[PDB]
């Protein structure tokens, strides 16, 4: 099987600046038998440029493509935010056919502090026993962004559903949902919940408290 | 699993380039040229070769890599119950290789008696000559040129035969450039294509070397711009005459090779994946535009002949042989270091039949290689079994009736013969197996499906095509005759014989196949005409 | 013009088989051939099975072969794939792609419909309205949200006010956890915006067949 592996991975550009990604092949591929595709987020994939340098219907001239033999490259001149998204090159030159690692493409923004908002459980949540803590962080860049959970004073690790949105097309920004699920019995345990949010943007964690009262 | 393939396919370029480059290109295209029209013929001769030839020769050259076998496994994989055109294909060339090998050995036979500074055709005070002699070529027939005499009275001695009746004594001087030539054949398609598209690369590479020197040669010579007018002035009311089109149709089918099962031999030992069309339509380019250059090779010394040897341009500008062993060499001898150019010359036709033979021969040994896997195993002494068969029988056209046997099967051996056979194959092929199937197998291959054009001109343009010459050869057929003389009612029954022996298969093997098969009638058809998958 | 659409697929228990198909319009189906390209829920393009445009040529992956029959019905313009003893790792969005020129690859993909095999029981989610802190002092523009927890499997519909208002609302994507998807939603309206109007969390989830609306006051 011939392995298009791709690089980086995760790139992160912002608007008008030029982008190169790269398809290196285990083995040596055709120059006409290369394609390259657009995956933008929750959409199917579509042709973006085939026989490595001919762009398809619909596609605008600042992309290019180039290389050969084990070595390809998928260039934009200037980027735009309709150009965010996961592009995966391929191979014709033989069968099985294969797919490269994919490069994301993410658009670079001005840093932003998320705003955190912290959730008690449900009034219809304990009924099972159930208790689930959930703590919002949105809009915010750079994406990483790590939430520490705090029952009264010490930090609790286990039972965490961390879930992130991808960046968005408006502000160019992320979320993050993050679930403490415990029990019923266990929740009456404690008083006080906390969750706090470690960012980039300030060397102080975002604090959100929280109790019965 | 398993077949052996092209070493380098530039052993297949060249193989096929070699096999469709041959004698016709020089001695045909340009006389065409000359004939209708000068540079305009070029318009109805692409317009016949875009529509009609490479239609028919991409064909074959994709057809037979696909399926991957010899010409005759090939119909019997794709359309068992045409198998029969595989047969008939084959035999085709079975009968050509009878008296096609004789223009080479005429060529070997020109180049031994072309060492010399004093060349023997230039001369009308020979033992062999007549009072009727001319320094060059002349308008009456009965009176033939100095270099014409040679040929027919020393190297043929066709004098000394009445007719086809009398092949009178054998030549052994001939029979032994004969052999020279099989030898050269048996040698060169000894292993096989390993070996074949190896020596394709002097026999295919050759002429265009000598070209070169002639094309520098004759450009050079007085008045060689001259010959250059009669060659490319274009007269454009040919393009609307009707004669035109179908000397443009005919040659741009006959300089291609289809119908011979060679290119089905040929292209078959490629890999699965190698480009065809690609190599399709550069094969037959090369092939243009080889006789194209060779055009300007052979009017450059015409133009110096009606310059400097005062010689109507009518008289010298022929097609045949007649261009190649009398007309040119006349005007060889004239030019200072003659001995170099005929040398190159007479080397140069040779190579030009040889690789051209090889892929006749080939076709026969391939096609029956890949059905009986005795002969498969058994080669070398196969090609041995079969030239052996050949040069026996090829003492006939080593006799001093020589030309009247070979300008016989000339106009027989590969005929309509052919053009019914790759009518049927296109045929066969466009409808009996479809276009859907076909422009599939391509995709498969080269990774793309052929063209609307193409599959057009496969199913519409082609077989009529092939039907206009058909046709058009028919309103304008003639007894067989040379000369002055002409072929009896009986030789042309034999000819005809030979012609209806291969396409005479295509029904037969039909109703062998059909007798072969079980089940109703629309039962019977369908199991014959259904593909060799699985 | 050109529109292919994908059916079938779900949930599969390991070791089953299941069928595929794909609608193919606004081309000739029998002269373009058809590729299936499946992607992982990791994001992972794997070419699954090619056919021809007659559909006498078939290629499969490595990984898919002998398990995976690909079908044509180029009357019906319809490509199928005919999965058997099928896998958890056989788990992605199968995609229909043509597929037809090796040079210039697939030019036009379908919507995709989405496999996922696993041995897990398909359960309803618990829709949890979430209702902010009682604690001073209340900012500028509030945010509100909807836990969807423990359901399986994907997808849920989950819009606000059946999807009238989208502006400053950020629905999270499922997180497995021990067999089962968690999901939820926030969404920011001004401060009086809520709850002085009406805003509710709609989930839908056509696996169980559950709809649930969740209006909450800060109680
Ligand atoms: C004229 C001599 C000197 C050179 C040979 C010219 C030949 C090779 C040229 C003349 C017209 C050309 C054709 C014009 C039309 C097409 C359509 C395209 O979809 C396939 C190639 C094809 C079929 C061309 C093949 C090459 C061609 C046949
Ligand atoms: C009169 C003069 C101009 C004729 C000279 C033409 C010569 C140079 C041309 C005519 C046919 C050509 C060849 C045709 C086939 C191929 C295929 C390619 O894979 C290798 C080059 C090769 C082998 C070409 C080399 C150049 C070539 C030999
Ligand atoms: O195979 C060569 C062939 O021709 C030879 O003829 C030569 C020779 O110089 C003379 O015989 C004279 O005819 O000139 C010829 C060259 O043009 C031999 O005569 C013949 O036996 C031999 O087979
Ligand atoms: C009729 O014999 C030929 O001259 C054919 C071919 C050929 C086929 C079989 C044999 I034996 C020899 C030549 C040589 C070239 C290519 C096609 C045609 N010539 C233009
Ligand atoms: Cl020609
Ligand atoms: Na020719
Ligand atoms: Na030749």
């Amino acid at each position: 099987e011939n392995v298009l592996t791709q690089s980086p991975a995760i790139m992160s550009t912002s608007p008008g600046e030029k982008v190169t990604m790269t398809c290196r092949a285990s083995s040596s591929v055709g120059s006409s038998y290369l394609h390259w595709y657009q995956q933008k987020s929750g959409a199917s994939p579509k042709l973006w440029i085939y026989s490595t340098s001919n762009l398809a219907s619909g596609v605008p001239a600042r992309f290019s493509g180039s290389g050969s033999g084990t070595s390809y490259s998928l260039t934009i001149s200037s980027v735009e935010a309709e150009d965010a998204a996961t592009y995966y090159c391929q191979q014709f030159s033989g069968y099985p056919l294969t797919f490269g690692s994919g490069t994301k493409l993410e658009m670079k923004r001005a840093d932003a502090a998320p705003t955190v908002s912290i959730f008690p459980p449900s009034s219809e949540q304990l009924t099972s026993g159930g208790a689930s803590v959930v703590c919002f962080l949105n809009n915010f860049y750079p994406k990483d962004i790590n939430v520490k959970w705090k029952i009264d004073g010490s930090e609790r690790q286990n039972g965490v559903l961390n879930s992130w949105t991808d960046q968005d097309s408006k502000d160019s920004t992320y979320s993050m949902s993050s679930t403490l699920t415990l029990t019923k019995d266990e929740y009456e345990r404690h008083n006080s919940y906390t969750c706090e949010a470690t960012h980039k943007t300030s060397t102080s964690p975002i604090v959100k408290s929280f109790n019965r009262n | 699993d398993e077949r052996e393939t092209w070493s380098g396919k530039v052993d297949f370029l060249l193989s096929v380039i070699g096999f469709a480059v041959d004698l016709a290109n020089v001695w045909r295209f340009p006389y065409l040229c000359y004939k209708n029209g000068g540079g305009a013929f070029l318009v109805p001769y692409g317009i016949m070769l875009a529509v009609g030839g490479i239609p028919l020769f991409y064909m074959e050259l994709a057809l037979g890599q696909h399926n991957r076998k010899g010409a005759i496994t090939c119909w019997g994989r794709l359309v068992p119950l045409f198998k029969g055109i595989g047969y008939a294909v084959v035999l085709i060339a079975f009968y050509v290789d009878f008296y096609y090998n004789v223009i080479i050995a005429w060529s070997l036979r020109f180049f031994f008696a072309s060492f010399t500074n004093s060349l023997p055709w230039t001369s009308c005070n020979n033992i062999w000559n007549t009072p009727n002699c001319r320094p060059f070529e002349g308008h009456v027939e009965g009176f033939q040129s100095a270099a014409s005499e040679y040929f027919n009275r020393y190297i043929l001695e066709l004098n000394r035969s009445e007719g086809i009746h009398d092949l009178g004594a054998i030549k052994w001087d001939m029979a032994l450039c004969l052999l020279i030539v099989y030898l050269i054949c048996y040698f060169s398609l000894w292993k096989g294509i390993s070996t074949s598209g190896k020596v394709v690369w002097f026999t295919a590479l050759f002429p265009y070397a000598v070209l070169l020197i002639l094309l520098i040669r004759g450009l050079t010579l007085p008045g060689s711009f001259l010959g250059i007018q009669y060659y490319l002035t274009p007269n454009f009311s040919a393009i609307y005459k009707a004669e035109v089109w179908v000397d443009a149709a005919t040659q741009v089918f006959f300089s291609l090779g289809p119908g011979f099962g060679v290119l089905l031999a040929y292209a078959s030992y490629n890999k699965y994946h190698n480009n065809v069309y690609k190599d399709a339509l550069l094969t037959s380019f090369i092939n243009s535009a080889t006789s194209f250059i060779a055009g300007f090779v052979i009017f450059s010394v015409l133009g110096y002949m009606a310059h400097t040897l005062g010689v109507r341009i009518e008289d010298v500008a022929t097609e045949g042989p007649g261009l190649v062993f009398v007309v040119y060499p006349a005007a060889i001898a004239t030019m200072p270091a003659s001995t170099f150019w005929a040398l190159i010359f007479f080397m140069m036709l040779a190579t030009l039949g040889l690789d051209s033979s090889f892929g006749g021969s080939e076709a026969i040994i391939t096609a029956l290689s890949d059905e009986f896997p005795k002969i498969k195993r058994n080669r070398e002494l196969f090609v041995a079994g079969l030239f052996s068969l050949y040069f026996v029988v090829g003492l006939a056209s080593c006799t001093q009736g020589g030309f009247y046997f070979f300008h016989l099967l000339d106009r027989y051996a590969a005929g309509y013969s052919i053009l019914v056979a790759v009518f049927f194959e296109a045929i066969a092929v466009s409808w009996i197996y479809g276009t859907n199937r076909f422009s599939e197998d391509i995709r498969d291959m080269i990774g793309f499906p052929p063209g609307r054009y193409w599959q057009v001109c496969w199913r519409f343009v082609a077989p009529i095509f092939l039907l206009f010459i058909t046709v058009y050869g028919l309103i304008g057929y003639e007894p067989l005759t040379y000369a002055d003389y002409v072929y009896p009612s009986w030789a042309n029954a034999l000819g005809w014989c030979i012609a209806g022996s291969s396409v005479v298969m295509i029904p037969a093997v039909a109703i062998f196949k059909l007798l072969s098969t079980p089940g109703s009638l629309r039962q019977r058809f369908t199991i014959l005409t259904t593909p060799w998958r699985d | 013009e050109v529109q292919l659409v994908e059916s079938g697929g779900g949930l599969v228990k390991p070791g089953g088989s299941l069928k595929l198909s794909c609608a193919a319009s606004g081309f000739t189906f029998s002269s373009y051939a058809m590729s299936w390209v499946r992607q992982s829920p990791e994001k992972r393009l794997e070419w699954v099975a090619e056919i021809s445009s007659g559909g006498r040529y078939i290629y499969y992956s490595d990984t898919v072969t002998g398990r995976f029959t690909i079908s044509r019905d180029n009357a019906r313009n319809i490509l199928h794939l005919e999965m058997s003893s099928l896998r958890s790792e056989d788990t992605a969005m199968y995609y229909c792609a043509r597929g037809e020129v090796r040079q210039r690859g697939f030019d036009y993909w379908g919507q995709g419909t989405t496999l996922t095999v696993s041995s897990a029981k398909t359960t309803a989610p618990s829709v949890y309205p979430l209702a902010p802190v009682c604690g001073d002092t209340t900012g500028s523009s509030v945010t509100l949200g909807c836990l969807v927890k423990g359901y399986f499997p994907e997808p849920v519909t989950l819009t606000w006010n059946s999807g009238s208002l989208s502006s400053g609302v950020h629905t999270f994507p499922a997180v497995l956890q021990s067999d089962l998807y968690t999901l939820s939603s926030s969404v920011t309206v001004t401060s009086s915006t809520w709850p002085s109007q009406s805003i509710t969390c709609n989930v839908a989830h056509p696996a169980s067949s559950t709809k649930v609306d969740k209006k909450i006051e800060p109680r």
